């Protein structure tokens, strides 16, 4: 599907709500505790990647194909939110534009 | 040891919770039925320890009218023999007699 094959990829990160049981009966029972307190959780996360990139030196004379926002006027701008508040991606943008000698 | 015990052997346990050990109570009906140890039925509990050694000994009631009229007590005694001659076994293991007997 494309990508970087890794022997030792980034570690999976797993999270759970710790169970909080509801009021236990007064008499003892060895069976599992069936009833819990309904709860959920929320909070912010952050991810910081450091990328290394190969600089481009090409002596070709004439200009190259490059990615350009659609030149057309439109009811909704490209890669932007609409009236209802929904973010819309216009395309899939490949990485291959700049030419290189074979 | 200057102390008298606070508990019987067979009585060492928690009465409030039943054991997790299972035994065969009943064979009736061409099938095997496994009861669970508990429900305040003590004789069925499993135990780690068992009472001390001893031997049965003749018991004479402290009220003379209730005793068999033996002209002397030898043939009724507990005896151990050594080198072909019989010696009374006294005192035996520390076994107590019935209440009101000796
Ligand atoms: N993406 C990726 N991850 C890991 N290993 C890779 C990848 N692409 C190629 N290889 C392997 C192929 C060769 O055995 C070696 C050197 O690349 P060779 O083609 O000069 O690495």
């Amino acid at each position: 599907m494309g990508g970087f094959g890794l022997k030792n990829p980034p570690p999976q990160i797993l999270i759970k709500n710790t169970p909080v049981p509801a009021d236990p009966p007064t008499q003892f029972s060895s069976q599992k505790i069936n009833s819990f307190i309904t709860q959920y959780s929320t909070g912010q996360m952050t991810v910081e990647i450091e990328w290394e990139l190969r600089k481009e030196n090409s002596k070709r004379w004439n200009p190259e194909i490059q990615y350009t926002a659609n030149f057309n006027n439109s009811a909704n701008a490209q890669f932007s939110v609409n009236n209802n508040g929904l973010y819309i991606e216009d395309r899939t943008i490949g990485t291959r534009y700049l030419t290189h000698t074979l | 040891s200057m102390f008298m015990h606070n508990q019987a052997l067979d009585r060492l346990m928690n009465p409030l919770v039943d054991q997790y050990l299972w035994y065969l109570d009943a064979t009736s009906g061409n099938n095997l039925t496994f009861r669970k140890a508990g429900a305040k039925n003590f004789p069925e509990y499993f135990r780690n320890w068992i009472p001390g050694p001893g031997c049965r000994n003749q018991q004479w009631n402290k009220v003379g009218t209730k005793n068999n009229p033996q002209t002397g007590t030898w043939a009724s005694a507990n005896k151990w023999r050594l080198q072909g001659r019989l010696n009374k076994y006294a005192p035996g293991q520390p076994n107590a007699p019935a209440e009101g007997f000796l």
